[PDB]
C-alpha cells in the first residue's frame, strides 16, 4: 500500500524528517540531491500542514530530488507523498 | 572532431508579437517572439524608426505569448508558454536592461507534446486570472495576486480537464470586475473512434464553451457550450465592462459571428471578396489576424484576410444589446503573423515571411464614399470590393528579415578579395536573390572634388551650445580653404583664420575661441576679430599638437613638450616646465576632459623610439614620466577614448592593438585586419565615443554595451575624417580621399551584414554558377499557381463572360478590367488550384541585378533541378539540364510523370537554347555532373545518363535505394545519396564493369534536407527537424565491393550531433575572412547564419567544456528549459560546445562573473578575451 | 494507461498509426520552423496549414475496421 499520490502539486514545498532528512523521495538516494520537492494542497492542510513525504514524522527540512531523477524528469509527476490506504 | 557552435546572425522571423508599457513609463514597447530568441522593441513616435533595445536567448520553443497587467500598476508583465512543462512570468528592468524571472510553475514534462499544456495562453482582461491550455484535454488555472510590497503572487493551479477534447482556441472574456470566464473553442472525438460507417466523424461540431472562475468558493466550473453552424479559427475578445457588450467574436470560414450568453441572439456577417477576383471560386475565404484598438470614446477592431485584406469591423449596440456588425474595407498590405495597433497612431505590421513594416495611421474616422457593409443588409450571393492602392496608411520604416533562407552560396563573384553571400530567399512573388557582404554601409552625404592636396578637415562650432557648426578647414600643400555652411557652402571670409600655410589643427579653444595651429605657430582667435599669436623661435616647426578646450599641448623638433591652459579667465597661460627627450614625437593625444573634472592628466606619446609613455599633466605632477612601453612597429597616432576607458595604437601596417586606460595595462587585443598605415580619427557614433581606424580598408571600432565590434565599411581607402553636423545632417563624417573632397554618413544600429536585393517571380528553389561568366542560374517554383499565359486567357475569358452577362451591353467595365493588373507584391498573386504548378527558369547577372534571360515552362510542370555541366563526346560546350515534374499532387502523393529539359548556354553563358526534352517516370530531384557524364536521381532510382543528338541516354542503373532520392553528391571516386526518410547511402561506380553498387548505409532514420562532403569519408547532414549531425566511414571500410540490419554489410558511424532549434538548408565548408580558417557554415529557415569551427588543442576544448559546464547551472535558460535537454531533443548531444550559451557570460552581472570565472582560475578579463580569440579566428 | 498514447498487448494496428498521426499534427503545431517549411512547400498561408492540421486532427487514418 506503498502508493504515491500523484494529484497536480501546489505551491507548498515537502519536508522531511530527521530519520528520512538526506533521503530522495522517489529512489531512496543519499547521493546530489537537486530539485525542492512540491506537494499538493490536501497533503498541506491543517493537521498534515508539516509532515515528512516519506514516512509522516514532523518535518525538520526541505524534502529534495535526487539528481538522478531530475534528469529522468521524473519530478514532473504529481505529488510524491506516501500515502497508506 | 570537436566542434564549438557560433551564431554570426540571428534569426528575423517573428511568431508572435505583443505591446505595452513594459518599462513602466508611458511610452509603449513591443514584445516579439522570434522561435528560440525574444526581444524588446521601441519605435520612436518622433521619426517612426524601430529600435531594438533587448535580444536574449532562451534556449527553447516559445509557443504563447501574453502581457496582463495588475490593478493599479503602471508596468506590463510578460506571460510564457513554451515547450517546457512550465509556465514562467518575466518584467523588463529598463535600468539593468535584462528580463527578471519573477516566477515559475512547473505542471509537466518537456516537449511539444499533445496532453501537456502551453500551446494555449488566455489571460483575464483585468489580470487577476491565466490559463495555460494544450490542444487536448488539459487545461490549467492560475490566480494571480499582489502583497502589501506590490510584488505579484501567484498560486497553486486548478483543472478544467476534459477527455477526448480539442481545442482551436482560447481567450479571456471581459467582464465588469465579476468573476472571470475564458472562451474556448472545442470538439469531441469520441464519438468519431466508434463509427466505422464514418458518419459519426461528419455530423460533428465545434462547441463554444464557457468557463467560469469563482474565487470565492475557488474552482472552475463548465457554465455555457453552444453548437455552432460551421468550424471557425481564432476568437476575439470584445472591451466589455462599461466600455462595449461583453461577448466574442468568431471568425470562420466566409463568416464572422458575434456571441454572448444571455438573451443575446447572434449576428452573423459574411466576408466581402474582391470583385472580378481570379482565384479559384471552390475555395473560401477565413481571417488570419486581428489587433483591437480601444479609446476611451469608442472601439473597433482589425482583420486580415488571406489575400491581405484589412477591414475595420465596428458594432452597432444597445444599452446591452448587439444590433449590427459593420464592415468597411481599409487597406491591403502584406499576409501578417501579428498586427499591433499603438497609441500615437502606429500600426505594426510582422509578416509571415520577408520584411516588416510599420505603417503611420494617417486617416482617423472615416469620410469616404466607399461603402460600407453590414449584417442588417439582406443577401440572397456575397458582398464585393474594390482592392485599391494605400490611402489610411503611410509606409514609415522597413525591418529587413531574411526569412526564409532556401538557398545560399558563399563566393567571390565579384572581384574583391572576401567572399559574398548570395541567398535565394522569400516565397511568392516577394521572393528575392540578396547579396550580403560583410561590413557597414555608407551612406551618400556630399561630394565635391577640388584640385589640390587635401591633408585634414575638422568640423568646430563656433559656441558650445551650438549644434550648428562654424567652420570646415581642407589644407592643400600651398594652402588652406576654410567654409561655413549656409546651405550653399562656398569660399568664406569673416571666419579669422585665412592660412596661408597649412592648418595641422583647429580648435575650439574656448566658448567662442578658437586655436588655429599650423607649421609656423599658434594664433589664437577671439570672438571678436582679434588674434595672439606664438609663432617659431628659428627654425623649430610643429607637426604635431593635442588640443582640447581646456588645455592645449605641442610637439616641436626634439620632444619639448609645451603645455598650454585657459583658466576661467579665458585666455592663455603656459607651464613653466619644457621637458624634452631624445627623439621628435610621432603620435600623442588628449582624452576629452569631461565636464565633472577640470583637466586631463593622461597623455600617451609616441616617438621615433617606438614606446608609449604616460604622462601626467595636473598642476600637482604635470609631465614627469608614469609608465613607458615599446612598440613592435612605427606607429602613427593614438587616441584616449571610451564606448571605463581606453587607448588603441595605430601600426604602420595594417594591424591595430589595444590597451585599457589605467598606470598599467590590463587588456590586450590585436587583430590582424593592410600593408598600409592606420590612421586614428575621432568620431561620433551613438551619440557617443568611437574611434574611426583607416588602412586601405577603414574600419570603425565601437564596443556596444560590452559588445567589442571592429566592423569594416562599404568604401574604399581614405586619409582624413572626423565627425560632422549640420542642418542638413545633424550627424555624420567629413572625410577626403584621393582627387575628392567628401562627406559621408554611417546609420546602421549594430549589424554585421548589408545586403543587396534583387527581386525574382516565384519561390526560388536552387541556383548554380556558371564557372565562366560568374553568372547565375536560378529555378523558381511555386504551387497554387498560374503560368502568364494561363493568366492572360483565364482574364481573358472572364472579360468575354462579363461582357454577354445578357443586360444593356451598354456599359464595359470589361476594357476596365483588362487595363491595369494590380501589382502581385503588393497584392498577391491568385492563389488558385491544387494541382496547379508555375516554374521558371532564369540567367541573372550577381553584380548587378538584370535578367540576362528567362525561359517559362509549362502550366503544370514544377522544376526540383538543376545543373550546369560539360560532357566528354562534345566539346567544351556547356549545358544546363532542369528536372521537371508532371501533375504533381502533394496530398495524397500522385505524379503523371517527368521531364528532363536540356539548354545550350550559348553567348558567354547568357543565353539558353532549347536542344530536347527527355521523359522520365518519375520526379528527377537531383542532377549531379560526374566524371564526363550526368547521374540522375528519378525518383527511387539512380541512374547514369549521357548526351544524345536526340534526347539522354541510360547508360547505368541501380535499383536498391530505399525510398526516394532526395541529393546526390560525388567524390572523384564514390558518390553519396540522401534518402527522403533514411540518411545515407555510399555507391561506388565500377568504370570497367559499368556498375553502381552500395557499399556502405548508416544506422539512423534521418529526413535529410542537405548534405556536405567534408572529406573523402566523412558528410556533413542536416534535418527537416532542426539537427545536424556528422557521418563518417570506419578505416575499415572495403570500396572493393562485387545486410545484417535488412541493409548493407558495411556501417558508418555517428561522430556529431547537435539541436540547432531551427531547420538548416544549406551547409557549405568555406572561409569567411582573409586570412583565416575554414569553417562549416548553415543557412536557417528562420532567416539564421551559423558557423561550428573546429578545436586544433585540447586545452582550448576543456577550458570551453568548463565554461559551458559552469553556465549551464549559474545561467539557466530563461523559460525553464534545460539547455542540455534542449540540444538532445531528438539524438543526444556529442561533441558540440554551445558557443551562444558560452557568450552570455559577457552578460552576466559582475558577482555572478566573478564566481564563475574564480572556477577556472581566472578573472573576467581572461575569459572574455579567450572568448573573443575563437571567434575572430574564424569568423568576424 | 492513465496517458493517452500508450498502448498494451491488444492493441491494433489503427490505434497505434492514429496515435502517431495526431501527435505528429500536434508537434508540427508546436515547432515553429516544421509549419514554416509545410507553408512553403505548398503554398498557403501559415494560418491555413494550421486550420487544415486541425481539420484533420478529429478523424486521421479513416473511420475504424467492422
Ligand atoms: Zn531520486
Ligand atoms: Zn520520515
Ligand atoms: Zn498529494
Amino acid at each position: 500500500d506503498l502508493i504515491f499520490c500523484r494529484k497536480q502539486a501546489g505551491v507548498a514545498i515537502g519536508r522531511l524528517c530527521e530519520k528520512c532528512d538526506g533521503k530522495c523521495v522517489i529512489c531512496d538516494s543519499y547521493v546530489r540531491p537537486c530539485t525542492l520537492v512540491r506537494i499538493c494542497d490536501e497533503c498541506n492542510y491543517g493537521s498534515y500542514q508539516g509532515r515528512c513525504v516519506i514516512c509522516g514524522g514532523p518535518g525538520v527540512s526541505d524534502a529534495y530530488y535526487c539528481k538522478e531523477c531530475t534528469i529522468q524528469e521524473k519530478d514532473r509527476d504529481g505529488c510524491p507523498k506516501i500515502v497508506n490506504l | 572532431m570537436f566542434l564549438y557552435n557560433l551564431t554570426l546572425q540571428r534569426a528575423t522571423g517573428i511568431s508572435f508579437a505583443i505591446h505595452g508599457n513594459f518599462s513602466g513609463t508611458k511610452q509603449q514597447e513591443i514584445v516579439v517572439s522570434r522561435g528560440k530568441i525574444l526581444e524588446l522593441l521601441r519605435p520612436d513616435p518622433n521619426t517612426g524608426k524601430v529600435h531594438t533595445l533587448l535580444t536574449v536567448e532562451v534556449f527553447g520553443v516559445i509557443r504563447s505569448l501574453m502581457a496582463f497587467r495588475l490593478t493599479g500598476g503602471t508596468k506590463d508583465y510578460i506571460v510564457v508558454g513554451s515547450d517546457s512543462g512550465r509556465i514562467v512570468i518575466l518584467e523588463y528592468q529598463p535600468s539593468k536592461n535584462m528580463f527578471e524571472k519573477i516566477h515559475q510553475e512547473t505542471f509537466g514534462k518537456s516537449g511539444c507534446r499533445r496532453i501537456v499544456p502551453g500551446q494555449f495562453l488566455a489571460v483575464d482582461p483585468k489580470g487577476r486570472a491565466v490559463m495555460i491550455s494544450a490542444i487536448e484535454k488539459q487545461k490549467l488555472v492560475y490566480i494571480l495576486n499582489r502583497d502589501a510590497a506590490a510584488r505579484l503572487t501567484i498560486s497553486s493551479p486548478l483543472e478544467a480537464h476534459k477527455a477526448n477534447t480539442l481545442v482551436y482556441h482560447v481567450v479571456g472574456v471581459d467582464v465588469g470586475f465579476e468573476n472571470p470566464m475564458f472562451a474556448c473553442l472545442e470538439m469531441d472525438y469520441e464519438e468519431a473512434d466508434n463509427d466505422p460507417t464514418g458518419e459519426a466523424a461528419a455530423n460533428t461540431q465545434q462547441t463554444l464553451t464557457f468557463y467560469e472562475l469563482d474565487l470565492g468558493l475557488n474552482h472552475v466550473v463548465r457554465k455555457y457550450s453552444e453548437p455552432l453552424e460551421e468550424h471557425g479559427n481564432f476568437l476575439i475578445t470584445v472591451p466589455g465592462g462599461s466600455d462595449g457588450p461583453s461577448g466574442v467574436l468568431i471568425c470562420s470560414e466566409n463568416y464572422i459571428t458575434y456571441k454572448n450568453f444571455g438573451d443575446q441572439p447572434d449576428i452573423r456577417c459574411p466576408i466581402p471578396r474582391r470583385r472580378n477576383d481570379l482565384d479559384d471560386p471552390e475555395r473560401g475565404m477565413i481571417f488570419v489576424c486581428s489587433a483591437t484598438h480601444k479609446t476611451k470614446s469608442m472601439f473597433f477592431f482589425l482583420a486580415q484576410t488571406e489575400q491581405g485584406d484589412i477591414f475595420k469591423i465596428t458594432l452597432e449596440t444597445d444599452e446591452d444589446m448587439v444590433t449590427e456588425i459593420r464592415l468597411k474595407y481599409f487597406d491591403t498590405v502584406p499576409v501578417a503573423a501579428a498586427m499591433c495597433v499603438l497609441k500615437t497612431g502606429f500600426l505594426f505590421v510582422a509578416s509571415e515571411f520577408g520584411n516588416h513594416y510599420l505603417y503611420q495611421i494617417a486617416h482617423l474616422g472615416d469620410d469616404d464614399e466607399e461603402p460600407e457593409f453590414s449584417s442588417a443588409m439582406p443577401l440572397e450571393d456575397t458582398f464585393f470590393f474594390q482592392p485599391r492602392p494605400l490611402k489610411n496608411l503611410v509606409l514609415v520604416d522597413e525591418l529587413d528579415s531574411l526569412s526564409p533562407i532556401l538557398f545560399c552560396q558563399i563566393a567571390d563573384l565579384a572581384n574583391e578579395d572576401t567572399p559574398q553571400l548570395y541567398v535565394a530567399c522569400g516565397r511568392g512573388p516577394r521572393s528575392s536573390l540578396r547579396v550580403l557582404r560583410h561590413g557597414l554601409e555608407v551612406s551618400e552625404m556630399a561630394v565635391s572634388e577640388l584640385p589640390g592636396n587635401p591633408n585634414a578637415v575638422w568640423t568646430v562650432r563656433r559656441h558650445i551650445e551650438d549644434e550648428f557648426d562654424a567652420y570646415i578647414i581642407v589644407s592643400f600643400v600651398n594652402a588652406t580653404l576654410v567654409l561655413s555652411i549656409g546651405e550653399t557652402v562656398e569660399e568664406v571670409t569673416d571666419s579669422g583664420f585665412l592660412g596661408t600655410t597649412p592648418t595641422l589643427s583647429c580648435s575650439l579653444l574656448g566658448d567662442d575661441a578658437l586655436v588655429q595651429v599650423y607649421p609656423d605657430g599658434i594664433r589664437h582667435i577671439r570672438a571678436d576679430k582679434r588674434v595672439n599669436e606664438w609663432k617659431t623661435p628659428g627654425k623649430k616647426t610643429i607637426v604635431k599638437c593635442a588640443v582640447n578646450q581646456r588645455q592645449v599641448v605641442i610637439a616641436l623638433t626634439g620632444g619639448e613638450l609645451v603645455y598650454f591652459e585657459m583658466d576661467p579667465s579665458g585666455q592663455l597661460n603656459e607651464y613653466t616646465e619644457r621637458k624634452e627627450m631624445s627623439a621628435d614625437v610621432v603620435c600623442m593625444s588628449l582624452a576629452n576632459v569631461p565636464p565633472g573634472e577640470q583637466r586631463s592628466r593622461f597623455l600617451a606619446v609616441g616617438l621615433v623610439d617606438n614606446t608609449v609613455r604616460i604622462i601626467s599633466l595636473d598642476p600637482s605632477d604635470c609631465l614627469q614620466p608614469l609608465s613607458m612601453q615599446a612598440l613592435p612597429a612605427q606607429p602613427e597616432s593614438l587616441c584616449i577614448v571610451e564606448m571605463f576607458l581606453y587607448l588603441n595604437i595605430g601600426l604602420q601596417n595594417g594591424v591595430l592593438l589595444r590597451t585599457v586606460l589605467d598606470p598599467v595595462t590590463g587588456d590586450l587585443s590585436d587583430t590582424r585586419t593592410g600593408s598600409r598605415p592606420v590612421k586614428l580619427f575621432r568620431v561620433r557614433m551613438q551619440g557617443q565615443e568611437a574611434v574611426l581606424a583607416m588602412s586601405s580598408r577603414s574600419w570603425l571600432s565601437y564596443s556596444y554595451q560590452s559588445r567589442f565590434h571592429l566592423t569594416p565599411l562599404s568604401y574604399e581607402t581614405l586619409e582624413f575624417a572626423s565627425g560632422f553636423a549640420s542642418e542638413q545632417c545633424p550627424e555624420g563624417i567629413v572625410a577626403i580621399s584621393t582627387n575628392t573632397l567628401r562627406i559621408l554618413a554611417l546609420e546602421k544600429l549594430g549589424a554585421v551584414f548589408n545586403q543587396v536585393a534583387f527581386p525574382l517571380q516565384y519561390t526560388p528553389r536552387k541556383f548554380v554558377i556558371h564557372p565562366e561568366s560568374n553568372n547565375l542560374i536560378i529555378i523558381e517554383t511555386d504551387h497554387n499557381a498560374y503560368t502568364e499565359a494561363t493568366k492572360a486567357q483565364r482574364k481573358q475569358q472572364m472579360a468575354e463572360e462579363m461582357v454577354e452577362a445578357a443586360g444593356e451591353l451598354a456599359a464595359e467595365m470589361a476594357a476596365a478590367f483588362l487595363n491595369e493588373n494590380l501589382p502581385e507584391s503588393i497584392f498577391g498573386a491568385p492563389k488558385a488550384g491544387n494541382g496547379q504548378w508555375a516554374s521558371v527558369i532564369r540567367v541573372m547577372n550577381p553584380i548587378q541585378g538584370n535578367t540576362l534571360d528567362l525561359v517559362q515552362l509549362e502550366q503544370n510542370e514544377a522544376a526540383f533541378s538543376v545543373a550546369v555541366c560539360r560532357f566528354s563526346n562534345t566539346g567544351e560546350d556547356w549545358y544546363v539540364l532542369v528536372g521537371v515534374a508532371k501533375d504533381l499532387i502533394l496530398n495524397p502523393r500522385s505524379v503523371a510523370g517527368g521531364f528532363v529539359y536540356t539548354y545550350k548556354l550559348v553567348n558567354n553563358g547568357e543565353k539558353l537554347e532549347f536542344l530536347h526534352k527527355t521523359p522520365v517516370e518519375e520526379v528527377p530531384a537531383a542532377i549531379a555532373p560526374f566524371q564526363g557524364r550526368v547521374l540522375i536521381g528519378v525518383g527511387k532510382l539512380l541512374r547514369v545518363y549521357d548526351l544524345g543528338k536526340k534526347k539522354l541516354l541510360r547508360k547505368c542503373e541501380n535499383k536498391h535505394i530505399a525510398n526516394y532520392i532526395s541529393g546526390i553528391q560525388t567524390i572523384g571516386h564514390r558518390v553519396i545519396v540522401s534518402d527522403v526518410q533514411e540518411s545515407f547511402i555510399w555507391v561506388r561506380y565500377k568504370r570497367n564493369e559499368n556498375q553502381l553498387i552500395i557499399f556502405a548505409d548508416d544506422t539512423y532514420p534521418r529526413w535529410v534536407t542537405t548534405a556536405s562532403l567534408l572529406d573523402y569519408d566523412t558528410v556533413a547532414g542536416a534535418d527537416k527537424f532542426g539537427n545536424i549531425c556528422v557521418v563518417r566511414l570506419p578505416p575499415n571500410t572495403n570500396d572493393e565491393v562485387d545486410g545484417l540490419l535488412n541493409g548493407a554489410s558495411q556501417k558508418a558511424e555517428v561522430i556529431m550531433n547537435y539541436h540547432v532549434g531551427e531547420t538548416v538548408l544549406s551547409l557549405q565548408k568555406t572561409t569567411l575572412i582573409p586570412g583565416g580558417s575554414e569553417s562549416l557554415v548553415y543557412t536557417t529557415l528562420s532567416g539564421g547564419i551559423g558557423i561550428l569551427v573546429p578545436f586544433t588543442s585540447h586545452e582550448d576544448h576543456d577550458f570551453f567544456q568548463h565554461v559551458e559546464m559552469h553556465l549551464r547551472s549559474e545561467h539557466p535558460p530563461l523559460c525553464g528549459r534545460d539547455h542540455l535537454s534542449f540540444r538532445s531533443y531528438y539524438f543526444p548531444v556529442k561533441n558540440v560546445i554551445d558557443g551562444d550559451l558560452c557568450e552570455q557570460f559577457n552578460s552576466m552581472e559582475p558577482n555572478k562573473q566573478k564566481n564563475v570565472s574564480e572556477e577556472l582560475d581566472r578573472t573576467p578579463p581572461e575569459v572574455s578575451k579567450k572568448l573573443e580569440d575563437i571567434r575572430t579566428r574564424y569568423a568576424f | 494507461s492513465k496517458y493517452i498514447g500508450t498502448g498494451h498487448a491488444d492493441t491494433t494496428k489503427w490505434e497505434w498509426l492514429v496515435n502517431q498521426h495526431r501527435d505528429s499534427y500536434c508537434s508540427y503545431m508546436g515547432h515553429f520552423d516544421l509549419l514554416n517549411y509545410f507553408a512553403i512547400a505548398e503554398n498557403e498561408s501559415k494560418a491555413r496549414v494550421r486550420f487544415n492540421l486541425m481539420e484533420k486532427m478529429l478523424q486521421p487514418c479513416g473511420p475504424p475496421a467492422d
